[PDB]
Order: C-alpha cells, then structure tokens, then sequence
C-alpha cells in the first residue's frame, strides 16, 4: 500500500484594474494543471485580491474576477475540470503588503491558489 | 467602473 | 511563481518460510515497485524491520529477524541498484507479533519484514 | 541452529 500527498501554492499578479493573466504566469498555471491531472482527487482553492485603491464594490467584483480568470485558464486552456476548482474574492481586506508603496500594491493585486489532495 | 495608484 | 511538494508514504510486507530468510519470488513484483518509487523520490528512505514467530531459541530468532530485514535490503541494493545508505534494517525477533503464534496461520504472519518508505520531492 | 511449528 502507498499514498502520495500533493501540496501546491500558485501565485498570480495583475495590473491595475485588470483581471487578465500575463504570459509569464501561463507556465506556472500549466504546471498546476498537470499536477491536477496526476492527482484526480486534488482540488484547488483560488482566491483573488485587489490593492486598496478605487471603489469598494469595484474591488469586490475585480478580486472575484481575478480568481475566476485563473480558473478560466485552468478549465478552458488546460482541460482542468471546473467542478474541482473554487474561487472567491476578498477585495482589499487581506493585504500581503503595504498599499502606500507601488511595490506593495503590486503585491496585493493577486490571486493565490492552494492545491491539495492525495492519490 | 473607474483605481489609480 | 509557485511552490510544490509531494509526500510519499508506503509500506511493504514480505513473508518467509520457517527458519528461512530468503525472498520468495512471490514478493519480487512488490519489491520492484518499492524500488521504482525510491527512484521517483530520490530523497526517500526505508525503515526495514524483520520479525519471527515465537518458536525456537531466542538468539536464533534475533539473528533470523535481522537476516530477514537484510535480505529485503539486499534485493533492493543488488537487484535494484538502490543506495544502501537509504535503507536501514532491524530485527525484533518475536517481540512484535501481529497474529496468534498458536496457529499455523498466525506464525506465518509473524515471519515477516515490514518496510516503511517515506520521502519528499 | 535448530524452530518447528
Ligand atoms: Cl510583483
Ligand atoms: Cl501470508
């Protein structure tokens, strides 16, 4: 008998007021897809964020759109089954850096996807 | 619709 | 960017004939797979433990239990070119029964080697 | 050297 536990952490960043995925992240996303195909029971927790600039409602929608964009790539570009992926936006409520600098805001405009599962 | 920074 | 880890956990069970420490071809396929996974997980290591049923001299069984563990290691090292430094062996004689020694079936189950493979990549 | 059973 044997078991193999899969743990992944994917990080995607976005430009201001955009939810499109840059080409530089595509390879990472392909890697995630590959692992999801190797671990059928694995699921992904995709969470989107925005920096603290702009309207609250706009950022609520944008953060969700960012997580859904990462899921869309996975499902439509990498054949990953949509039923295995969750998405959610947290607006600016969960910053990983200070919004007072352009580097910090750059860091907050992102999507973190945590993949877990065993086979 | 429109963030800035 | 993205971080990724895979944790391996597996157990191999090998059984022996009375007073015998030879690996019966009945378990070669089982062993072949362990070697393959040890290849897939280069950092993986194995804790090989041998046992005996409760019949016979204590010393004979302490040596037999160890001999059984070393037999499985030798299969991996010699037949599967596995690095010996990745495999540890220990004998427990009859101190860790898993079945009833009063029955023929239980003794057969106690004459064993349990190998636990664990690693990451 | 010599288990039985
Ligand atoms: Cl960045
Ligand atoms: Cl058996």
């Amino acid at each position: 008998e044997l078991t193999e536990d899969l743990n992944m952490e994917l990080r995607v960043f976005f430009d201001t007021n955009k939810s499109n995925i840059k080409d530089q992240y595509k390879p990472e996303i392909a890697k995630v897809a590959e692992k999801l195909s190797e671990y059928p029971n694995a699921t992904a927790r995709i969470e989107g964020h925005t920096d603290n600039t702009g309207p609250r409602k706009l950022n609520e929608r944008l953060s969700l759109a960012r997580a859904n964009s990462v899921k869309s790539a996975l499902v439509n570009e990498y054949n990953v089954d949509a039923s295995r992926l969750s998405t959610q936006g947290f607006a600016w409520d969960q910053p990983i850096a200070d919004n007072k600098t352009k580097e910090g805001r750059a860091m907050n405009r992102r999507v973190f996807a945590t993949i877990t599962g065993s086979r | 619709a429109x963030k800035x920074x």
